[PDB]
């Protein structure tokens, strides 16, 4: 497989911050990669196609880059809503491997 | 769309099949796939599979407890685990992974009967 | 007593060891010259064997140079030959100059959904109708070439084609062509073959195309709509016409015009009135408008066969019956050495 | 079976609906490098001084060589 | 006569000579001795260096004419590989190895079509190959199976023309070009400027590609704004110059401040044109200068050329051996032999 | 020479005309079942253990059965 | 014995040896039986090999001499012949009408005869030779007597009216909500504009394209105004009408430009550096140097190509090989010349046993 | 570096000029009379009495010269 | 050649009546035929075109089937007006053979 | 059209052509034909032949007896019928077998010259 | 290369006249050649291109024929302004030959 | 158009190129040649050459006396006139032979320097 590390699995911000995350992998993989949010309880949902695509419905303050091994994931002016689980997803060969996860907070 | 049904119970000494049907969607031309989740573990693929053609994969780790089936009449996919224990009991999803449709299925809740 | 007895067969045996060496002038000539007899055949094959065959050996041996120039090396010899006629532009794209696996590899290079990537490699045939090569280095250790494959926005839009027929003043449609759903418009194809002829799919550029709004599918109840302005051709006189689509035919019959449904194994259906009808090609094969008949369904013909029958290779290996004949050789190996008993025992007389 | 038509006596016209369909929208290109293998030139004496099988057709080819790389610029 | 000092000396002197004659044999049988160890080394050489030589190209040179003779006698499939490979299962035209002329003949023939278009379709053999089409369906190690398909066809002989437009004085222009089929109460029209084929009396055309029109707009050549035909037009008040090349002629559109002139290559100048539509013809027209756009009219000649080449001779030599007077030079040793029986036997007489 | 023209000052056009015609209306379809020949494989030895004429050249076409069969 | 007078004591001296060499005389013509008889048969062994050469070497090998050599006519008949063996190949197929002209029919230099041949000047024949593979794709061939001994085809090449007046392809889109109907590409010419409707009559090539002139429209010069002015009193010109609703955008060759409207949600982007920008209700242009991608709707476009990699097919050369023929002929002649010692030296008792009779 | 473009918000349009051309109008024709070489026919006698290589592929090109006469009319 | 065997000579029915006649062939012939009628000191007319066609200016009570060897010719609503001499031709390969020749009569 | 000609009287010892005129038709790319009737025999078939290229056949029991020529410029047919007797006394029919033109001639009374 | 020889140098006529002028050539060359005046101390000016084209801006009285190797340049209704020096030029293959020259000239 | 420079000394023992400058035109494609002309020997050839491509040519009787230069950045023709005498003084031109463009020079007023 692939390993994929990210840098961290907590935040602490203010509201209406921007903020950037990136997790990183083995090999090039030719920007076939996703990211997700995920909610406690509730499904996830896709965010970033193709590593570049903001899906139908899925708000404009949402954006992402990168295109070698090392993929960008920048959210600008959060808020209170937004407080989901969030992660990554190998999404080019088969096996599929995740990011580590990271859970977004604030002040801590 | 897609649907997944309940709760289940395996069993030292039993392999059982789980039903996912697409709600009302154009099917026959597009993957699904599935992974499990444990907390303190997270997400853990398990394997993805075309209906009406037979693309059958595998992850290696777990392709020797279950094996993979489908309906292509009534759009129902179905998946044999054979006889685990709690170290697997786990939530379930159904789920699809198209530029059309990233769907997810309602979970499927399972621990060991007893 | 005797002295004439014992000197006259002294005298006979003198000749006959005189015709002893006498006779060796007929032994030892015969086989001197056999000497020279075996050097013929020495210089036999001095110069009319030996030099012969190898020279065939290098002769025939460039044989096995050229076919294998050209077994070996085939996938070379085709492409070559395209660019000497297709001068640089090739289409489509051929199955020596990409040899299948390799756009299934090519396939998945490229950065694009699974979604799309299980759809190229089901019509594989079709995609390679709209691929291209380009040469671009060729020489004489080095050909290098461009592939070109093509890129898609959207999938799984639905289509149809349109078939008008003039309605009765008896007026005329204009707008014929294929329909594809888009994002917030509806795409229209004017040309009659930008798109490519498959069963259910169909494959298109957007170039070429022309965006509309979706009240057009409206058009099909009203003609003077609001909503859009649905086009037209004006007429006053009449004239007939028929259009015969993929699944069936129009027809827009009128006046003194005999216009005539049959099927090929049930004669005539029915005729028809002034007007227009629609028929459906499972019972309708044919149809006869004025003296101009038409057909619906396709005709069969018959099989035919051209046959052959395999060949067989034949030759014939070498031999020699050598080992009996070396026995002779043996037995005159025998000869020699008990010539010696003959040799040695007359020899003991010294002492 | 699930391709289909229909009619309109409205404006004697049809649709012959049940597709689905794509649409080209960019390119996507790609280098081939194929090299080739040959031979040497033997040194014998054969049976004809004039069959020349290893160098009559051998420049063939580069008889090719030469006429294509004169259709660029 | 001296008995004793007789009788005995030149018996001493035949002893050596006896001896001699024993000492012969070693100079007589050894020589030949080895001369039987000498064919054994051409029996030996024959041994490896001839016969297992030769045997062995004669399956290995056998091959080849298995292998021109698999590409000789079996051509005919050969090149039908090669079209589907690179035509990718649709090919268009039809060759000759894909379908030989007496097959064409056959399947015109087989078909239930009336004899008054099988002679059309016999006549135009070459045209019809154009509108032919042929599909690969089944193709294995042992089978090969492929689709003919052949145009049919419903109207005959129905006259037609080609229009070519030209503006005329506001000064306007046209809309319409294209063929025009006489047809059941109807005049057939094809707007696309090629769906048509070529060939000097007749055309060959699509009919789901094609317009219907009422017969009346042949009366289009006289009015414009026709109460019978909405004749078609394309708007102009600003002049434009324009000159259209037919087959069989030329119509000019000239005006004004453009200078326009007609000409022949052996003639010179013929003469030049005023403002308005003018026609010339062919016969003595080759070149048209508008503007500064020289125009041709009739196509122009070239030469001829010639590639030439000389027919080879191959050549070899046969084989050969004189054998005839060598074999009665054995003949004559053979002879040695015998006649030395006569020297053996009346030697040999001595025991009685 | 039956093919001729004519010329419309009325309207700056022309008719080239002369001509007779026909149009397609249909399809006549058929099936052509050609086979081949081939050789058997020899029993020999040859000069060189390497040229394989009977094998390297016939799988060749082989080669190209399994190429067409996957265009469908 | 005793015998009186006749070597009395001597006769077992004498005639006892004369008894003696009596059958050694006698076993010496009978080693001739052993000597005549087994070289008599080596007469037949030589004859043996001489009618193995007679039926089994040397009519063999001149049968092949026939029939190797019809494959250096057959071989030979398909190499030095071989520009007639392509062009056969074209008409079995194409059908008398061959397109484009291949480079076998025509080899190259009897097109720049060719070229130097037609009466047209140097301004376009240098031209001709700058162009010389699109050209080769306007000409044409077509046969016209092709026999045993005869093969004769016409070739066919194209001749120009105009040189170096100025083009561009339009792309129109819909404006604010209405649309153009016009579009195609455009030629200065004498007192006029040439307008070609169809979209690929035109030959593609970065600075040039050649057309055809029976195929054209003619537009006065003041329809460059239709740019400015919708509804030009001068000329207005053809425009399809729609009422406040379309999204589209159009790709073109060296930008793309968009119509993004209403809900449509449009978005330029970069492969490196991400989405540089969205878009509003209304008309924009985008250049391709930093833009790659745009999403319009779901629909995603490429505007610069897309970059694959490179693959290779390798081979290495092959080698003949053979071997000689030899004999060692010296020696072994030198041992017939051994023997041909013994035979001359066998001559030295024959003289001197043979002296005895004088 | 001299073709480049514009636009025209006014129209919603574009020209993508800098271009320069040439447009057909004649024809220039000739004729190419190759003619080619053979061989005759060897009077001997060969290994087999099947292979018939000086026959059974020089009519095979006449086989080929029968068809293309008879697309002529 | 290929011989035409018709059922009978002459008929006997009512006026206004439907009269269904066949003659048969010896073998397949793909539809190449064609039937006539024929009146006394008249010329001939062709009625059913390629077994299948009627001709121009001929009235539609005049049918016509069949595709292998056997071949219907059916007639409705007969008049005094149609009473004529009736017969087949071979019209596939030459030769060209007829049919037995049949003349419509009522009554009798 | 078509317009055919007269009557006629065949002789022991005579063979005559018979025009047969196309009156006012496309002509030269259409077939011509010939039955003859005899009753009490019925109508006989004769032969075919096309103008302008020469395309003759023959009924071969009936080859012998006469021949097939053609003017293609008046758009004339003739056919040579030699030395026959009253058993083919007959009505002849110039007669074209089109989809275009079903035709039949005016017929030719032919009987014996006495 | 290829010589041009021309008839003569002057030439006597009226006003008004019409003049013909013809070099020859050794050999054919296929129609390109071309036509020129000279005035002195002043540029020339091409008059007949391919030996058929009046240049633009050039008098309608001015003619030329010829294919061969012998082109006739025929002028029509000289005036007092049209007296220039005139010639020829080879123009098909280099090396370039020119005409002999002809001063135009009347009454002398 | 062109523009061409103004007069010339020749001398025994220099070479010196003449600048001609493309005026306003477009020039990259086509040709330029050169003639010279004396009185009482007339109009006389010189050469041609294309620019930024380097097709130059050369009358061979002349070939030796000079040589053909040129710019294609600011369309600045050169010719290299070596040590001549008075027998080829003259006035020189440069001179475009196009359909396009037929144009001549300002002429060269050459003698010897003395
Ligand atoms: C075959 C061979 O080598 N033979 C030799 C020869 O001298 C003789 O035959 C033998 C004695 O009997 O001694 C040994
Ligand atoms: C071929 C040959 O040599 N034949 C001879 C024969 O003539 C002769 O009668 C016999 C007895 O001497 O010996 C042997
Ligand atoms: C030294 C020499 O010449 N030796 C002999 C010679 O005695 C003999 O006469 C000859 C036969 O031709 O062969 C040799
Ligand atoms: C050809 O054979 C002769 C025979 O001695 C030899 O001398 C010569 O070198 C050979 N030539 C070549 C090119 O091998
Ligand atoms: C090759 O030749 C040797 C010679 O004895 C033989 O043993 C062997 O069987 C041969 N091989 C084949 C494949 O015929
Ligand atoms: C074939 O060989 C035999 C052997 O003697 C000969 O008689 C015959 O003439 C030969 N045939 C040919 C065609 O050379």
């Amino acid at each position: 497989d692939i390993l994929l590390t990210q840098s961290q699995k907590f935040m602490s911000t203010s509201v209406g911050d921007r903020v950037s995350i990136t997790c990183k992998a083995s090999q090039n993989v030719r920007t076939g990669v996703s990211w997700y949010q995920r909610k406690p309880g509730q499904s996830p949902k896709a965010l970033i196609y193709l590593a570049s695509n903001r899906h139908t419905g899925v708000p404009d303050r949402f954006t992402g880059r990168g295109s070698g091994t090392d993929f960008t994931l920048t959210i600008s002016e959060v808020q209170s809503e937004d407080l989901a689980d969030y992660f990554c997803l190998q999404h080019w060969t088969v096996p599929y491997t995740f990011g580590g996860g990271t859970k977004l907070e604030i002040k801590r | 769309q897609l649907q997944q049904s309940g709760p289940e119970l395996v069993k030292p000494g039993a392999s059982v099949k789980i039903s996912c049907k697409a709600s009302g969607y154009a099917f026959s031309n597009s993957w699904m796939s599935w992974v499990k989740q444990r907390p303190g573990k997270g997400l853990e693929w398990i394997g993805r599979l075309f209906p009406a053609d037979g693309d059958i994969t595998y992850n290696g780790h777990f392709k020797d407890k279950a094996a993979l089936t489908a309906d292509k009449s009534s759009n129902t996919a179905y998946i044999q685990l054979s006889s685990l224990t709690s170290e697997d009991s786990a939530v379930y999803f159904c789920a699809r992974m198209d530029n059309s449709e990233v769907f997810w299925g309602q979970g499927t809740l399972v621990t060991v009967s007893a | 007593s005797k002295v004439l007895h014992l000197e006259g067969e002294v005298n006979k045996i003198k000749s006959a060891l005189l015709s002893t060496n006498k006779a060796v002038v007929s032994l030892s000539n015969g086989v001197s010259v056999l000497t020279s007899k075996v050097l013929d055949l020495k210089n036999y094959i001095d110069k009319q064997l030996l030099p012969i065959v190898n020279k065939q050996s290098c002769s025939i041996s460039n044989i096995e140079t050229v076919i294998e120039f050209q077994q070996k090396n085939n996938r070379l010899l085709e492409i070559t030959r395209e660019f000497s006629v297709n001068a640089g532009v090739t289409t489509p794209v051929s199955t020596y100059m990409l040899t299948n696996s390799e756009l299934l590899s090519l396939i998945n290079d490229m950065p694009i959904t699974n979604d799309q990537k299980k759809l190229m490699s089901n019509n594989v045939q079709i995609v390679r109708q709209q691929s291209y090569s380009i040469m671009s280095i060729i020489k004489e250790e080095v050909l290098a070439y461009v592939v070109q494959l093509p890129l898609y926005g959207v999938i799984d839009t639905p289509c149809w084609k349109l078939h008008t027929s003039p309605l009765c003043i008896c007026l005329t449609r204009t707008d014929r062509g294929w329909y594809c759903d888009n994002a917030g418009s509806v795409s229209f194809f004017p040309q009659a073959e930008t798109c490519k002829v498959q069963s259910n799919r169909v494959f298109c550029d957007t170039m070429n195309s022309l965006t509309l709004p979706s009240e057009v599918n409206l058009c099909n109840v009203d003609i003077f709509n609001p909503k859009y302005d649905c086009k037209i051709m004006t007429s006053k006189t009449d004239v007939s016409s028929s259009v015969i689509t993929s699944l069936g035919a129009i027809v827009s019959c009128y006046g003194k015009t005999k216009c005539t449904a049959s099927n090929k194994n049930r004669g005539i259906i029915k005729t028809f009135s002034n007007g227009c009808d629609y028929v459906s090609n499972k019972g309708v094969d044919t149809v006869s408008v004025g003296n101009t008949l038409y057909y619906v369904n396709k005709q069969e013909g018959k099989s035919l066969y051209v046959k052959g029958e395999p060949i067989i290779n034949f030759y014939d290996p070498l031999v020699f019956p050598s080992d009996e004949f070396d026995a002779s050789i043996s037995q005159v190996n025998e000869k020699i050495n008990q010539s010696l008993a003959f040799i040695r025992k007359s020899d003991e007389l010294l002492h």
